[PDB]
């Protein structure tokens, strides 16, 4: 588990601020690029699970986010 | 080389007149072929070995940073360019620092700095590719003949008796013919080229431990990497940390050794032995065809043993439904056929259980000869009778289980083999067959689609998605979409459970 | 990321078989036990976002799995 | 100390009816206080030096495995137990292995293997606690008086002139009255014990660099750890891998160094300086109360300089809306006040801008004396005029921006301060009033629940939750539910953006 | 070796043509087999002896505690760890104690302490497993020939007269052909491997009394248990009590001897004889098939004696419908058959009762020879006539009961046998037939589910559940579920009552 | 946990055959006699929880059996 943002009200940089944006997104983008066929599965399941457009898109996003980071 | 003591063991029955049978020799998993009027053979691949590996990429996990240097610029003079941009092996990062009259500047604002550091990582995790023309599967074939407990697993004695042989199967020579003494000849025509997809895996050496890793996973590592036989490193900034910006000097420190992080990242990798640029794999599968036309039963013309036998020790169940016992022959007449059978009742004396050691016989003519005999008793109480009359000896045996339970176990093993081998599983124990070919084609199509859809999931993701798909199929109104949802969910759930985690 | 299960049809153990079950759930359980206040948030959002009980429970599970593993 | 040329700088105004100002001193941030008929002071905390740190737990990130031993047991019997399992500093793991007549056993099955290895840690990552009785803040106060460009940052010359001083703020001495020669005295009543939440942090020293880590994160590390002055380790299974269950000898190899994994996991940790059992961190905050009742203005008795001045260079914008310039006085009139002002036009001469250096004057009685002066001109075209008559010198200055832009920037900076400090931000620059108290109470009530609910989320998940809450509030039915969803979503989005990730 | 004087005795009337009959040979029971012409034999298993028991797990019920040591820590400094955290004979427990300035600490709170004690057991309860290769039943077969009242139970005289024999039935020799002087040969082939389910029991030795306990119960004991090879102990916290957390020293006491608690827990365990690593139990069963092809009468070529007999004592009812009497032959006419028969009246002298001692005769040629004869008189009044003419002796005998009551008792005994033996009871007295096979098959099918559903339930829970199921079935609406509810409730009630508890 | 009746088909007595009837009843009898006031609670709760004359009896019996043996 990564440390995450501290609560010390720091104005300088932390240990790794260069990767602060890509710290969590590296695994998901790499997993999606390696296995792009899942994007169809997540979209279809989200479309068939939600009765509203908001529910369908939220389902699609959650499925696209949970598969790379398995839990 | 032998099939005794193996946790994984498969039995195949050859039909009358079956000249050959297609096998899939799995790593550390023997298969025993039983046929009528022919000696039973057990053939297994011991290891897959490939030499002259070609290096492709070499990540490095322990880096060294030295020769720190930075160039500072005033807030108006634009960005700062250090003179080490033209020098390779130097990693430079542009930063922003506060500049003012206290720092020696002329104006007040955000200055520009360019800190460079010499990158030279010493310990690297080199990955190598496997050349399809250098692999050589080692396959061992054994015949159940006159053997002792002490000499059943001794390869030297079995080769001396011409009952076993270790031979190397290569793409250049996929076919090997093993010449047995009086059991005939057994020919194996394998497919070494397609047995293991070398293009799908890399041989990665991290520290003193070597692994077989996915090609896609290896290329996705975020570490400084250099191509084969080159010192040009790329992505060097991943192992380098730039500290708080400073006009006079910004400190750059390399991160700690990533060897442990690599080991944690190699959780699913298959450890292999790597020595002298040669990799040895005890896992994998090798599709092969065993031809037994020249395989002839030995000892058919021998006489029966007139003298009495004795049980040296208790028979032991092998866990596969077969029972192995050792017999000592009191007589010294010579090579004679052992009259051993498995019977339900001592009065009935009818053959009810088959013998794995087909046509057992004493080979040596000494006074006392120890013979190892393997039988497959029926479920329930049964007797193992040797001889008839006053010389008859009996050994009661109880075989726990049922045929229905055996059927369920066989179905589970078939499902596990199908999951592990995919389309190759249909080739296992298949003698031609129109059903086999169409099943293999349909499974190829379905496996391609299934891999393209859910290839990269772990067991947790597969299990959760299978449960969700099952729930959707239960509530689905249309029968067809409900059926496909249930099928996909069941397959995903089985795959998640099949990992035993 | 982690390598994951190999496709070589191995019958022995992989490099790290003892941690196979706990490899992906180690972060999730630790995160949940560290701050259980989110479990109320996920339940409330799933209840207020789904129209059926199945949709609500799927939303709750997806949120409880997507917060610990931030991506 | 002085803060000429710092990215973070706050300008407080002294209320006509208030004798003290309550301000929060943040790390690498300045607060400038300007009052009527009082000298300008800037208060800044340098660091926090906590000593006599107490070790709590020491994780191990590099282990060594040796003295390998194993023992096997027959199937359907007691599970094996190695004789070294009783010996301390030995890690043992059970397992199953195939046992048969070949291995010397008597029954075919899955025998129980038990292998133990010697555990020895090479380098360990030590964690320490900060005792609240040893925390010590270094706060420095500077008065804007007669200074040059080179001497504006030297602490020696500023103390020689009794214009600045660094002092230690400790819980046992929370107040310090800084005596200033001819400038009066300024006393500060800080809150050291409640300044930093030092009971929620550990001082982790991995390798040679030291960090300030959370307590809830430090105890979740899955590494071999020992207590203070404890040679015996616990949870040693994490740094040991049991390769393959083998009846004769199962090989155990220690994983690689976890120093790189630790550095990768310390992503948001704050690096600190640790030496001689003392931690020194320049970040954090300290709430203090400055008393300016006895702070008097120096140079109000001097006469106006009669000779001519000169600008030693082009005046420089400080970036905070103020202008810093240095003058040189060619006269020898001794201590004399500089007639410098900021006028809107050269034909008006009525001062329109405010001087940060209140009542500037020449200190030394010699000629060619250099004086640094800071002003706050109004927005638009303005002139910096020094002197009057034939010796008057003027310099045109343009201040970019507008009053509304300054208001928006101040609102954004206040929101950032509220996000970074929480309820402590309400006590910044507030001399009292019912609004500050009720605002702080409401902020405490809301923030307790906010940190209970959205406590340990990163920026990406906070942004996603904010977007989802905004979307649900837009499509909401009840006005109150929509209002609270909009508020929470906006707060989450601002917090995610405030990380600038 | 004979059924005379045993409360557990069953008779088997062999049908004509059948030369063998299946038996179960329950422990401490006796089966008497009589054919149309062949002599009556009684066969029983005296004991089941198993040697070379293998230790599996040794629990400890009496332990000692010494070398106390407590290590205290200040509050908020983490849990303490005592230096005696080593595995050998040291077990520690964490605890919290009040700390403060009185105790010499620096903070007030619930400080953590770690106290360890030396663990050393005095008496242990070793558990041993039974290897099926070493079990050997002892079966005794006796023939009802010329015996006296004193020599009927004297094995030395019976084996010297070739009328009885004790032999060992082993898995390696399950068939024995007992040799008899003039009665021929009797062959019995048994099933030692499936007789007693030795794979479901342990031989537990508590102190000096040895028991045969279930494997599941033995492994569920919450006592300090060691492995087979006298290794370090585990689960030692159960036999120790940590009195009260004290900063200076927390006393640890050892619980009293758990030998009495073990004896209380060994409620349903079967006590067995143990000596020289060999177990001997008189309980259990052993399915056998006795073959009587070569069993023949003795003394059929003798002529009936013309002298007179006298009744020595009174006939005694054995409790199984048969009466035993002794006759003293007064003549010296050598070996001659007894003209003894059972008749309903003395005006017809037609034999109506069957003689258990088939073809009785005088063996010796002495002046007075005592002969023990067993008869099965008809229900009601009957006479026991010996001879004819003026030397005829009659003995009136009254046999209480009726054939309907005999049928009820036979049904009750069969139900009890079915409950005690399960599916093995169907092979009692079965000469084959299709009804027996299908009955045993359906009984196995139902009994597997019945055991899986109501395995560990005691007679109280079985009785309550049977009553509840009967109540549900009586009030049930559908007749399909009512039938099965009534059946299961009746079976459960019978099982609860059958324990006589 | 006691041993219970063994499945060896024994025709003699087990280790403790005299207590075979009171082993599972002594604790319940002693507990019920110790505080008869609970018997009112069990009967009332069974009566108010069962809507049928048989359900009330079963509930009362189960409540009167659960309390003496707290397991
Ligand atoms: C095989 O047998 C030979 C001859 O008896 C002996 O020298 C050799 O050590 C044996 N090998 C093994 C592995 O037992
Ligand atoms: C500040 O000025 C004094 C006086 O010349 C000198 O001794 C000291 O070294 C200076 N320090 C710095 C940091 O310039
Ligand atoms: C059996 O008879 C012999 C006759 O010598 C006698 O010694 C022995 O004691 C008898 N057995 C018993 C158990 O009385």
């Amino acid at each position: 588990q990564t440390h995450g943002e501290s609560t010390l009200s720091n104005k300088k940089g932390a240990w790794m601020d260069s990767t602060k944006a890509t710290r969590y997104l590296v695994k998901t983008e790499s997993w999606i690029l390696r296995n792009p066929g899942y994007a169809l599965v997540a979209a279809v399941i989200g479309w068939m699970l939600g009765s509203n457009t908001m529910q369908r898109v939220v389902f699609t996003v959650l499925l696209l986010l949970v598969a790379p980071a398995y839990s | 080389f032998n099939c005794l003591g193996m946790s994984n063991r498969d039995f195949l029955e050859g039909v009358s007149g079956a000249t050959w049978v297609d096998l899939v020799l799995e790593g550390d998993s023997c298969v025993t072929i039983m046929s009528k009027d022919k000696p039973t053979i057990d053939v297994r691949m011991m290891n897959m070995e490939a030499a002259n590996l070609a290096e492709v990429r070499s990540y490095c996990y322990l880096a060294t940073v030295s020769e720190l240097s930075t160039k500072a610029a005033c807030p108006t003079m634009g960005e700062a360019h250090n003179d080490k941009r033209a020098d390779p092996s130097f990693v430079c990062k542009q930063g922003v620092v506060d500049r003012g009259w206290g720092n020696g500047c002329g104006l007040f604002g955000k200055g520009s700095i360019d800190t460079c550091a010499k990158f030279a990582c010493s310990t690297k995790a080199t990955g190598r590719t496997i050349l399809k023309e250098n692999i050589k599967y080692e396959v061992a074939i054994f015949v159940h003949g006159p053997t002792t407990v002490e000499s059943h697993g001794n390869y030297s004695t079995q080769t001396g008796a011409a009952q076993a042989g270790r031979f190397s199967i290569t793409p250049a020579a996929p076919s090997y013919t093993l010449k047995l003494g009086e059991y005939g000849e057994v020919t194996v025509d394998c497919e070494p080229r397609s047995g293991i997809d070398t293009s799908a895996y890399y041989v990665m050496t991290v520290g003193t431990k070597t692994f077989l890793v996915h090609r896609e996973w290896f290329m996705d590592l975020n570490l400084p990497w250099s191509s084969a036989e080159s010192n040009v490193w790329r992505n060097r900034e991943t192992l380098m940390e730039f500290e708080e910006p400073h006009a006079t000097k910004q400190s750059v420190i390399a991160l700690g050794s990533q060897e442990g992080a690599l080991h944690q990242a190699l959780a699913g990798a298959i450890p292999v032995e790597f020595s002298s640029n040669t990799v040895k794999l005890t896992s994998g599968h090798l599709k092969c065809r065993v031809k037994m036309e020249k395989l002839q039963l030995k000892g058919t013309t021998y006489g029966v043993c007139s003298k009495a036998f004795r049980f040296l020790g208790t028979p032991a169940d092998t866990g596969h439904g077969t029972v192995v016992l050792e017999l000592q022959y009191t007589g010294t007449d010579g090579p004679c056929k052992i009259p051993i059978s498995s019977v339900a009742s001592l009065n009935d004396l009818t053959p009810v259980g088959r013998l794995v050691t087909v046509n057992p016989f004493v080979s040596v003519s000494t006074a006392n000869a120890k013979v190892l005999i393997e039988l497959e008793p029926p479920f329930g109480d049964s007797y193992i009778v040797v001889g008839r009359g006053e010389q008859q000896i009996n050994h009661h045996w109880h075989k726990s289980g049922s045929s229905i339970g055996k059927a369920f176990t066989a179905t589970l093993k078939g499902a596990q083999r199908l999951a592990a081998l995919g389309d190759t599983a249909w080739d296992f124990g298949s003698v031609g067959g129109v059903f086999t070919s169409v099943g293999k084609a349909v499974h190829q199509v379905f496996g391609g689609a299934f891999r393209s859809l859910f290839g990269g999931m772990s067991w947790i993701t597969q299990g959760l998605l299978g449960a969700l798909l099952l729930w959707m199929g239960i509530n689905a109104r249309d029968r067809s979409i409900a059926f496909t949802f249930l099928a996909v969910g069941g397959v995903l759930l089985f795959l998640s459970v099949n990992v035993h985690a």
